[PDB]
């Protein structure tokens, strides 16, 4: 099987620089020019670069010939981006890919994460968002958990531990200004059971150990 | 830069449908023998696969449904009949010069028949009170299509400043969305006020249902 | 009356050869179907006659890297009916530049074309032309 | 029936760019107004067309001395109502040769240009081209 | 209507000059006696006009070996009545390639010859301008 | 690579006699001042010597008589009077390209009134036998012109296997050929067989001459 | 006098590799470009390839560019050829030549015999060729030596220490198969002779020492 | 090598008189924009100062009545009304190619009414006669113009040998000449003859002043 | 101010060779290419070559490739030529000059006296050139001292130790054959003056210590 293998995602602070790797396999290494395209949160696929492994020789996209610095180790099989001095608009996942001909991108890798803030992990805040009159639609009711200033993501969040898993929807992660995180996750149950029924979230923020379980009740 | 434009944006076609996007360069990408043009579907989480080259070769392992025709600047790729795999999003991308460049993006959306959203408003969390901030959060649960306005109002004040919606891919029950506004207030502000209104419209509501509640 | 000219830009490729392909993309040139690349590695000729070729090569390499011999490119060509046969050759020694070092390589010259006729360029190792844009171009006009 | 053509020898120049100047002196060529060398930097034409397009040019350096990376030299065009545009470069590795070794370079191609088109010569640095008579020169003509 | 050009031979030479011969041989051109290679030194034309002339030379040589400075090639021209004058120039510094490593050079050029004028190449150090098949040429085309 | 293809391959003219050798260029060799031709004269055990360079411009030294001629694909080389020291083999050559190639030669033989050959047949020297190995050697002495043909024949067997033919440069006193054919079989197959027989044919022979022995 | 002396003869085993040297004079060693000539048994004159002394380049004959290798010492005046991976057909004389502006090939060295087979040295077996009916053409009987299985040439061979020398045909050496060569020395004499007269053939193999003295008697 | 003439060698005008010399090209040195022509004017003892380049303009600080016009072969450089500062000598000089090549140059001379010469002969000082030297000066004082034959004879022998003229500048009084003839012969050759005389011719002479001595 | 400082004057023996400096200021040094002007006495203005300073690159006037040997200290702002293997038609000023885009040279060193000649060093002589009747045009007399054979200039020449500056024409030095120069130096004044009045010339000739005070009397 023809397969490229990249490196773990990595949390940096701005101004910093970052090397990612890439391992290809299935494949002559050489034989294909390696490209690497970058995909920003809701920003599109952007082609910063190409190496021929078999070279060294390179040719990158205008608007990123100072942020970064393909390389490759023809022994290792590896290619290598390294972007510096990272602003904040760098976050991103920055895909290594196989261009057939330097034309069709063919294969690609797992992706890597490479986000770059000045803040540092920290477990989130949880908020009951409790049922009431005012979240309650007819004979249904919604209520859940407002996972408040984290950071890296993720914050995993699940409900009675497992066991209610229907009428979940638990929001895509939004970065708040300032540096942290927040997402809120939501249930929505029948109203009649708010008496005989209890329900708790339960945050947990590996990145941090954290680990919180909201009881919310109907305030 | 050759600049390609993708549309629709959001193609949503049900299974056993036909569906085609069309891609489109700032410039003829084409030449005598052959059209520089690829596409590739990328799904959540995943990097894009390569479906088609040159705009209109399967690449190796691509199901034949998946096709593509064009020429000079406009090219499409069409699927003979959706399949729920086939629900993604996708990119055309030529190589017709140094660099590449993709397309905007086109979203395979699920068709579904419209469904108004039922918005719940949540008041800040006393507990979070106790922390000198105080975010409402407002919420559409199961609606669709996923176009939805979601304006805030403070004591009649009109928000706009500043609010944050975040929203969930296509239910995998019901094919439907659900957006959370979060209007986001300092303590101080928010018990400076008495009423907080998180006002949605929507194709399926017959009309702006609004969602108040007073501290 | 009828322009004959071509201006094909280089094309990397996983194939096995020393022979160089070219395409029809960017800022090329083709003036028309009197003059056809055919298979992306040669540019054919339906009409007999004189023509100016050229081949622009550059390529990035090392001394020790593949060290050996010289890079040399040569144009060939290949009319109907008789064995191929070189017509230019440019060579240099690798640089030591690491990774690699850039040099480039210029060969034109003018000759009688038979119709039919059609020319190549070939290099000892293509795993090592360069292809950023603009430098690696091919081509021929007609007088 | 006019032939338009133009031979241009290189200018040194005190300027701050990296798009090198040239004079309409020596044993030169400028065959008419259709052909039009503007700013001492670039050659403009008013007759759309295909050009045959060139300029040599050697420069002088040393290994570290700029050292860096190599010294690339571009032939670029500008068109009217279009960004500019590389249509062709080449590229060596400085020298050791003390205090300079020279170096040569030459790039031709056959291009199309729209009525209006200019094209100009553009090195990494301009302050070692070598202006020896017959050294860097610059040029078109149009088929 | 009559096309005049010329690709003429490298040839090697016990005699003693710097001016490099020529000979009319392999795949060369020499559309007529409108164009004439006289000595195996030079190419003279009859008509006055411009042309495109060119000069492809590749050379081996050592670092130290003869070392000295570079080797330049220069294209002249000697009109009649007028004193001989250097039109191009390209020039390489000797790479280290034991016995010797090769490299390339070549310039062109358009230019407005008077009738009766003559072309020819001249090189520092003959004695190693390679003449394998293909590698150094030289040739003119009118327009 | 260009071919040149001389011709006659023998040419037999005796002293005082005008010869004229002929080269052929599988393409045009001569452009527009020279003709990219040479001929060179060897005798045996010795290499080349140059004659004439450029089709026809005598090499220094070499005497007046030879002289050349010729342009695009024919040339010819010719003594205008045959002497004893010019008897010899020459080869026309070209320098057009890369590689030079050489013409076949033709051998300039000295003529000589026909000959007819006096062949006789040697059997297995016993004391030869007594090694396994039995060899019957044929021979035709002082023949000429150098044409003949040598079959044989064991046990009326025509052989056709194998034979090995040696033979000898024109004396140096008649100016004539012998030649030697060498059966060869094994002391088995040898004892095998009656009738050993070689059978040569020859101009001067009015008739094909068998000469034959049975052990 | 403008002189190339080529290196003496060369006998070796297939795969092997020997290296032939050829030292002008006479003239410029440097400019000159110095060829080779290749010419096999029955074979042609075949251009090998070309070096210009000055320099150290080189321009080979396709059909060759494996087998040699060009080189000189200008200070020595001198060129080298180095044949490698010998086959069987690679035996024949190496000549090496001055090229007159690399077109006429004015001067030439000895040329050199390069001999290459798996047979090693060994004398020759002789076999009286003698006089009966079978080979007596009229008044005149026939009558030599065979001489056979040897390596490498030359057998010398001489008839009654000399004083013979009249009628004698010593063929040239054949290579049969196997790996040896097999020559046979005739002469015709009178037959009326064969009575009075006596005759012995002298082969003599020096590159083994050997040496025999066959008296051929009309057996 | 391109030649430059100028013209005139000198050119005497007086402050307040205007002046243009003029420069002149084996060959053309003006293309279709620019003129290669440049303008020096140069003091004794200092080195040029550009005042004019390419042809036309004025180079940074040069005054304004300095000017310069012309194109192809054919150049003027002019100041509108020569000062004091300005009496120098003018080089115009290309840039057409290699190398750059200078005018012959032109001395701007000061105008000043004619002025005979007064002329003095010093015959061999007693004491330089002790050391075998015999050299006799002519003096020319404060003559003008520059222009001034001064012819050597000894005995009525013609002098032609050797003499040794030597001049100075315009006077910074009367801008007048004063040149200095050495006749130089050998206390022998002195000793040898009876009458040494310097003849000089000059406008201002009505004719040949000879001025002789005696032993 | 933009200014080029040249070297001090230089007195050398033919074959000799001498290395003359310039030293820039007031502009971007390698931003010039700097020529080099050679005037001789009475001989005109000529180019002798350039020197890119930033390069090392250079260009010779082909009449002078042997003569000189443009070079430059880029650090140091410095260009420095070397006329080899002097020969008496050397001598002259030769000049540093920046050059204007390799067009216009705006700006001069002082210029560098360069004389090569065997003579040595050596003090003049001086002889009156007394008044006379053959040297008394009208009411006025002429007289002045002859500064004859001395190297290298200047020849320093003054009259009654400077209070008399009236009608002294001291003349240009000229190089008589032989090596030495020799100047005189003149006077006009009254005739009437003779008697009552006395006169003394004052020729001082530093490159050689030498000083002299020659009472011009009418002899
Ligand atoms: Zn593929
Ligand atoms: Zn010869
Ligand atoms: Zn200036």
């Amino acid at each position: 099987q023809v397969q490229l293998v990249q490196s773990g995602a990595e949390v940096v602070k701005p101004g910093a620089s970052v090397k990612l790797s890439c391992k290809a396999s299935g494949y002559i290494f050489t034989s294909y020019y390696m490209y690497w395209v970058k995909q920003a949160p809701g920003q599109g696929l952007e082609w910063i670069g190409e190496i021929n492994p078999s070279n060294g020789d390179t040719n990158f996209n205008e608007k990123f010939k100072s942020k970064a610095t393909l390389t490759v180790d023809k022994s290792a099989s590896t290619a290598y981006m390294e972007l510096s001095s990272l602003r904040s608009e760098d976050t991103a996942v920055y895909y290594c890919t196989r261009s057939d001909g330097r034309n069709d991108m063919d294969s690609w890798g797992q992706g890597t994460l490479v986000t770059v803030s000045s803040a540092s992990t920290k477990g989130p805040s949880v908020f009951p968002l409790a049922p009431s009159s005012k979240s309650t639609s007819g004979g249904t009711a919604a209520l859940g958990c407002l996972v408040k200033d984290y950071f890296p993501e993720p914050v995993t969040v699940s409900w009675n531990s497992g066991a209610l898993t229907s009428g979940v929807h638990t929001f895509p992660a939004v970065l708040q200004s300032s540096g942290l995180y927040s997402l809120s996750s939501v249930v929505t149950v029948p109203s009649s059971s708010l008496g005989t029924q209890t329900y708790i979230c339960n945050v947990n923020h590996k990145p941090s150990n954290t680990k919180v379980d909201k009881k919310v009740e109907p305030k | 830069d050759i600049v390609l434009t993708q549309s629709p944006a959001t193609l949503s076609v049900s299974p056993g449908e036909r569906a085609t996007i069309s891609c489109r360069a700032s410039q003829r990408v084409s030449s005598s023998t052959y059209s520089y043009m690829h596409w590739y579907q990328q799904k959540p989480g995943q990097p894009p696969k390569l479906l088609i080259k040159y705009a209109s070769n399967l690449e190796s392992g691509v199901p034949a449904r998946f096709s593509g025709s064009g020429s000079g600047t406009d090219f499409t790729l069409t699927i003979s009949s959706v399949e729920p795999e086939d629900f993604a999003t996708y990119y055309c991308q030529h190589s017709w010069e140094i660099p590449p460049t993709f397309g905007g993006g086109t979203k395979l959306e699920i068709k579904r028949t419209v469904a108004a959203p039922s918005v719940f408003i949540f008041p800040p969390s006393d507990e979070q009170l106790k922390s000198g901030t105080a975010s409402v959060v407002c919420l559409l649960n199961n609606f669709y299509p996923r176009e939805a306005k979601v304006q805030w109002k403070v004591d009649n004040a009109l928000q706009s400043g500043n609010s944050q919606e975040s929203v969930t891919e296509q239910d995998s029950k019901d094919s439907t969305y659900s957006l959370s506004s979060t209007l986001t207030l300092s303590k101080a502000d928010y018990e400076k006020h008495k009423v907080y209104a998180c006002e949605v419209t929507h194709q399926g509501l017959s009309s702006p249902v609004t969602k108040s509640f007073n501290r | 009356n009828p322009q004959i000219a071509a201006h094909v830009i280089s094309e990397a490729s996983s194939k096995t050869t020393s022979v160089l392909q070219w395409a029809e993309k960017g800022y090329y040139t083709m003036s028309n179907n009197l003059v056809t690349l055919e298979n992306g590695k040669q540019l054919t000729v339906k009409r007999q006659g004189l023509y100016y070729i050229y081949a622009q090569v550059t390529f990035c390499s090392n001394r020790e890297a593949s060290s050996q011999a010289p890079f040399i490119a040569s144009l060939c060509l290949k009319s109907p009916g008789r064995f191929e046969r070189i017509l230019l050759r440019a060579a240099n020694t690798h640089s030591s530049a690491k990774p690699c070092g850039q040099q480039s390589i210029h060969l034109g010259g003018v000759f009688e074309l038979q119709p039919g006729a059609s020319v190549f360029v070939n290099v000892t190792d293509p795993s090592q032309v360069s292809h950023g844009t603009g430098f690696t171009s091919f081509g021929l006009l007609k007088l």
